[PDB]
DNA sequence: TGATATGATTTCA
DNA sequence: TGAAATCATATGTGTGAT
RNA sequence: AUCACACGUUGUAGCUCCCUUUUUCGAGAAAAACGUUGUUACAAUAAGAGAAAUUUCUCGCAAAGCUCUGUCCCUUGAAAUUUCAAGGGACAUCUUU
């Protein structure tokens, strides 16, 4: 019937266990029904240790910065074309900038220096800024450009910064003064194309910067709250700020004005009110602010006007008679309000006195399956993913066996939140007020060790099932056989199968960030400059100029041998070749037969992540067609398979004589049968060169393959290669059968 | 309807945004993107005064830009939605 | 500070 | 003489406000 | 979460150091191509999509999910082993975005 059981579960950074356990009327656990492990990703960047979303955040910030830089460059080009200046700009714009101070600057030169000013704006970093500003207070250095041509490229020889070294950084105001002085001299030097309107537009372009909006875009729209059905009240009104203040005897009403922010001494900041106070006391308008302090309604209309209108005329018309001319003019110079509270102005009027003296709103105006873990309340990503996989396992177990009786947590602000969520959001079939019971695994695991199963945790994922099986005490041979053995039926319900989370996402990094050259790609090699700081013997033997120019190669050999191959110490001093030139980076060849044509085809970068591989068969053979994220983005379905000793130019192409078997995403179950040995595992990766698949054992046993992965196992002579699939509980293992090659978009 | 500086907040409601969610993917995303962008550029059109790096005359010019361009961004989203079945 | 793509180099049928 | 394992090897970064 | 700055890398171009090749003048250099040190500027800085209309906006390395669309499984039933009805899932190329 509807079996009563204890769920149990064992949270983890990258693995959530579970163990269904039999119980009875007395709630003493019995022989477990079946167990399993749900392994997933670490939910963090494995190298850095930061959050997975942080890389996407930095990449999106870089994309936006590049887009806005090229956008402002296009606006500058539009302005220069409108003034008929742009109509291949000179590259010596620093010397041309210095020449702009004395003697008129020609059309193309002036355009080049103005566009350089637009692209490079300015403002470690601060130390260099202050140093350049202090050195800018001298008669000789009339401008940063003059500081760069007469002082930077004499002692250093390079104007722009290099490998950090922010001593050459300038200021936004310094370059603004450069542009102003250049316009002044050019008008003095009879330059027709130096209009003041151009100066104003270019100064606006140089100084414009998108505000740090942050927040949530949902809150910034004007709702209606459906209660009074008029509109939504502004967040920065007096009533709304009082709303969040009253909720968070009569002596406490004045207290928010008694101090700008509250602390432990007398324990929420009334930010808008104190902001208006500071703006009003900024001028000598103390007399008018005294009356505004008492009135709450006037502050309410000020808040609505500033958080609902943004143009000067709008607030001027909305608050014509409610405020005097000077107080209004001073109000519209430092105030900036946004966002809305969840209630309305009339609703706030009704509810504030009664809250002071949801209940006020009331008096004036599923369970079977655990719901989704709230993503907004939980901020840490790894616990979010762990709770997500935990609830997926919970839903699967409830679906398979019915509603549980009690749910216990072994942990492995987190356990408490999960306990509260399960207690207050899931039906459950317990007895009493102990529906959910988390506990510490240390004492429990010691008591379990008295039963003799300790010192068992290994890198294999089946050990994590013990943390969930221990739910019985918060026998040894039975659980040992059920979990560790791969065939409990022939030894003493089902073997434990680690159900790794299917990573069938079709998006990710298109290519590696290090971009190399594709000019000589048809030889299967790429040429990229690398600094002498990290140039070893092998990269020196891979130098492009080995036989072209011998003298540098031999001296580099001697210098590397002199300092015993340490590249940082060997070339910490400026290397001098024949002719007096300095050497910091040199082109070094690298074997690149596979990659992505990037930078509008100019460069090439290595592939970053395989999203899918299309398994095929052709006359008793087996073929693998790798699909990458950049191919998905480009809408390309490849038909060239992985073949050894040949490059992608000549690969055995799947034709009508080749029958599609299945498409493989990472972490999908596969069965491989060959003469040597058959094995069931998860597809982890395809080697594009050797054509082999690095299928990994489901539990990542260390005795099987390299640290768990059967690397380099081939399929070209496989008797049968089939794709398997499994539920999130490691149950119902079966043979899959795709019918059509689904496109990659 | 016709979006102006004053009535910007009366069309750019959350109700219209939640009513724009039933469009097909190829149309909903370009329209919801022009909707949020118009709100973001408009909701912070006075932030140019919170910083002392911009003069009042200069921050006035950036306020006109952050309003006139955000109204245009909202008009296109509504116009496209009117061309669609959302109207 | 680590998964991931993949290339050279052997070992096997 | 191809197919399969094996072992190596590189992989974007630092600064300052909101 | 958000906005900028400084690099770095790739392509191009200028100057610049050393240089392989083809010749010419006649050891040494003028010319041509390629490699390439340093330096500056420009273009790009994911691969790319969606909707309008020389250009604009949004999305584009993450998480969650079933409101919509899909590839399959699990149950159930109607019609000639097949097409379909309904419900429940795993996922996503689908939604928050």
């Amino acid at each position: 019937k509807n079996l009563n059981y204890i769920l149990g579960l064992a949270l983890g950074i990258a693995s959530v266990g579970w163990a269904v356990v039999e119980i009875d009327e007395k709630e003493n656990p019995l022989r477990l029904i079946d167990v399993g492990v749900r392994t997933f990703e670490r939910a963090e960047v494995p190298k850095t240790g930061e959050s997975l979303a942080l890389s996407r955040r930095l990449a999106r910030s870089a994309r936006r910065l590049t887009q806005r830089r090229v956008a402002r460059l296009k606006k500058a080009k539009r302005l220069l074309k409108s003034e008929n200046i742009l109509l291949r700009l000179p590259h010596q714009v620093w010397q041309l900038r210095v020449e702009g101070l004395d003697h008129k600057l020609e059309r193309q030169e002036w355009a080049a220096v103005l566009l350089h000013l637009i692209k490079h704006r300015g403002y470690a970093l601060l130390s260099g800024v202050d140093n350049n500003h202090k050195l800018l207070q001298q008669a000789t250095y009339r401008s940063p450009a003059e500081l760069a041509v007469k002082k930077f490229e004499v002692e250093e020889g390079h104007i722009r910064n290099q490998q950090g070294a922010y001593t050459h950084t300038f200021s936004r105001l310094d370059l603004l003064a450069e542009m102003e002085l250049l316009f002044s001299r050019q008008q003095h030097f009879g330059n027709p194309f130096a209009s003041e309107k151009l100066l104003e537009n270019l100064t606006a372009l140089l100084m414009w910067q998108k505000p740090a909006l942050s927040g949530e875009a949902i809150l910034k729209m004007l709702g209606k709250c459906t209660f009074e059905d008029e509109y939504k009240a502004a967040k920065n009104t007096y009533s709304a700020e009082r709303f969040v203040w009253i909720t968070k005897r009569l002596a406490l009403m004045e207290q928010p004005y008694d101090k700008n922010r509250l602390f432990y001494s007398q324990v929420m900041e009334m930010k808008a009110y104190h902001q208006i106070r500071k703006v009003l006391e900024g001028n000598n308008l103390k007399a008018e602010w005294a009356e505004l302090k008492a009135n709450p309604t006037l502050l309410d209309e000020i808040g609505t006007a500033f958080s609902l209108y943004k143009t000067d005329e709008d607030i001027s018309a909305y608050l014509a008679g409610k405020l005097s001319q000077p107080v209004l003019n001073a109000l519209l110079e430092n105030l900036s309000f946004d966002k809305f509270i969840q209630l309305s102005l009339k609703a706030l009027y009704k509810l504030l006195p009664l809250m002071q003296q949801d209940e006020a709103c009331r008096e004036i105006y599923n369970h079977h399956f655990l719901p989704q873990i709230p993503a907004d309340e939980i901020r840490n990503p790894v616990v979010l993913r762990t709770l997500t996989q935990a609830r997926k396992v919970i839903n699967g177990v409830v679906r398979l066996y019915g509603s549980p009786a009690r749910i216990h947590i072994e942990t492995g602000y987190v356990a408490r939140f999960l306990c509260n969520f399960i207690a207050d959001n899931m039906h459950l079939t317990g007895e009493g007020k102990r529906k959910v019971f988390a506990s510490n695994g240390q004492i429990t695991a010691l008591l379990r060790s008295r039963w003799g199963l300790a010192k068992s945790r290994e890198d294999n994922d089946r050990h994590h099932a013990l943390d969930a099986v221990v739910v019985a005490c918060s026998f040894k041979q039975e659980v040992e056989i059920r979990i560790f053995s791969d065939n409990p039926k022939l030894e003493l319900v089902q073997p434990l199968f680690v159900s790794r989370m299917p990573t069938r996402k079709m998006t990710g990094q298109g290519h590696m960030e290090t971009v190399k050259s594709a000019k000589r790609l048809n030889e299967g090699i790429s040429v990229i400059k690398m600094p002498l700081t990290k140039l070893k013997l092998k990269d020196l033997e891979l130098m492009v100029n080995r036989e072209r120019e011998k003298d540098l190669y031999d001296t580099l050999k001697a210098r590397l041998e002199a300092f015993n191959d340490d590249p940082a110490k060997a070339f910490a001093e400026p290397f001098i070749k024949k002719g007096g030139a300095i050497v910091k980076s040199v082109r070094v060849e690298q074997i690149q037969k596979s990659g992505v044509l990037v930078r509008e085809g100019n460069g090439v970068a290595d592939n970053a992540s395989m999203v899918r591989v299309d398994v095929f068969t052709k006359g008793g053979k087996y073929f693998l067609v790798p699909i990458y994220t950049w191919q998905v983005a480009k809408g390309i379905l490849p038909n060239k398979a992985a073949t050894q000793y040949k490059d992608e130019e000549d690969w055995e192409v799947m034709d009508n004589s080749a029958t599609f078997k299945f498409s493989l995403h990472p972490n999908d179950l596969v069965k491989l049968v060959t003469k040597k040995k058959t094995i069931l595992g998860y597809f982890n990766g395809l080697n594009r060169a050797t054509g082999n698949i690095d299928i990994k054992e489901h539990d990542l046993d260390k005795s099987k393959g390299k640290q768990g992965i059967f690397e380099g196992v081939g399929i070209k002579l496989a008797l049968s290669f089939e794709k398997y699939q499994v539920d999130e509980l490691g149950k119902n293992i079966r043979l899959c059968k795709p019918s059509k090659r689904q496109p990659v978009r | 309807m016709k979006i102006t500086s004053s009535n910007f907040a009366t069309i750019a409601t959350s109700e219209n945004f939640a009513k724009l969610s039933v469009l097909p993917k190829n149309h909903r995303e370009p329209i919801k993107g022009l909707f949020k962008s118009a709100v973001e550029q408009f909701s912070s059109a006075r932030d140019f005064f919170k910083n002392e790096n911009y003069s009042k005359e200069l921050a006035e010019k950036f306020n006109k830009e952050a309003v006139n361009e955000a109204v245009e961004k909202l008009q296109k989203a509504i116009d496209l939605a009117e061309k669609q079945g959302i109207q």
